[PDB]
């Protein structure tokens, strides 16, 4: 979000002049790859705290 | 997240629009009627004059001594001026108007007070007799509503 | 982490007075001509006078009884208001006006209807005969877009 | 640990609060003044007649034909509005305005043109001579940053 | 600076129209807030990578 207030008319944003509803569901890629961000960070803290017998779960 | 104040000002105006339509729209309608009352006036000169000078109201235009064509007595919204045994109807035109007073017209009258006359002006009427108008009952009246303060009469006026 | 309602209603209300920005913009100039108009007009009574007086048009503001001087008629986005043989121009200033309409201009002209004249409004026009006027084709005519439907009138109206 | 989203947002729209809070407090005060404008004009009608009928200025209000009493001519934000010799003033509510403009005024006055009359509008002026005011320097008068494109004339506009 | 950047007329600004020297003095405010920023991140960084006896550093 830092880098991406860094002004206008940066990789993929609109100018501002837009309507809002637009101009927010555009960046809708970003807000999205934020979020998955998150869900892979909560992922990690959550868990964390053809040979067929090379596949079972040994001791 | 963020830009509403864009999308509602941009909205705002375009239902400011909307509510100053109707207003522009009668207060519009209402000026073009004030108009074909102006070209229907002054032609009460003629008509007066032949009248108290003969004591017979003019039959036609050319009679009043005017222009002997009612579409020579046509404005923007007026269409013509035709003079009907003394009285004096506008018609609104059909371009360049309301929309709900084209083609629509009203009327000024006269009767004898005796040595002289006294106008009225209201929505169209007809001449019966010398001293007697009627409604000219049939659909292409301009509203009530358009029509001033000062152009309310009715047909039996005094 | 956080502080975008400030950023985006910041930028939708700079967004909006560029929308804004036009629209005020031809509203403005659009104003800006209505008076060129209103100072045209009203000085139609004394042309329309001198003509049914003598027949023939007013030369220039003094024969019209008029400020002998063209820049003594203007207004604030009035540079002035010419009389040229019947013909009342009207100049729009160079400071306080909208930017394309700037030291543009319109004129009034009239015809005799044989008994009194009839008024148009447009843009520029020059006398050629009592009876005839011809676009004043220089550039420098108020654009179609800043006038009024009233003022839409062209050479050969009638 | 997490939650700030909500944090920042809810403290991005209280600082947009604060970015917008003058914003909204001048085109607001501009707003009150545009009307003690309106208040102060439609007396013009007034003035003008009295003047051009006996070619002196209005005395006060029932000498122009007007309320004969000053705040009789009050607002919403405008406290009154007063004819002195031709010179109309219109002064500020305390309650319901600005903060910097409240008990403020402004006057229109006007000027012989010889046959009719130009008026002017700006911060307070005083009527010196038939044909010269000046400014009612005093403290109370309305902030150049309120007033109009079209209320900044000074004392000595002609 | 980027969010400072977003148009005129924010929190705590001025005008553009100011002589410069003054316009960059008042926001001195926050040239100061950013400088402070650096040294706390240059802290974290630099740091982070009577019974006598009793205060000897011990294995």
């Amino acid at each position: 979000k830092m880098f991406a207030d860094f002004g206008s008319e940066l990789p993929g944003p609109t100018q501002m002049i837009v309507n809002f509803s637009h101009m927010a569901q555009e960046y809708f890629f970003h807000v999205a790859g934020s979020i998955v961000a998150v869900v892979m960070s909560f992922t990690w803290s959550y868990r964390q705290p053809l040979f067929m017998p090379v596949f079972g779960p040994v001791l | 997240f963020t830009l509403i104040e864009l999308m509602i000002v941009i909205a705002i105006v375009g239902i400011l629009a909307a509510v100053a339509l109707p207003a522009y729209q009668d207060y519009t309608a209402r000026a073009q009627v004030s108009e074909a009352i102006l070209l229907a006036e002054g032609q009460k000169s003629a008509v007066t004059e032949y009248y108290l000078n003969h004591g017979k109201w003019p039959e036609n235009n050319t009679s009043a001594g005017v222009a002997s064509s009612p579409t020579d007595i046509k404005g923007k919204y007026v269409k013509e001026v035709e003079v009907k045994n003394g009285v004096v109807t506008a018609t609104m035109l059909s371009s360049g108007v309301n929309n709900e007073i084209k083609g629509k017209k009203l009327s000024l009258w006269a009767r004898r007070e005796n040595g002289s006359v006294k106008w009225f002006c209201g929505q169209p009427v007809t001449r019966t007799d010398d001293d007697t108008v009627a409604d000219a009952k049939d659909g292409k009246e301009i509203d009530t509503k358009h029509l001033p303060s000062t152009c309310r009469d009715n047909f039996d006026a005094k």
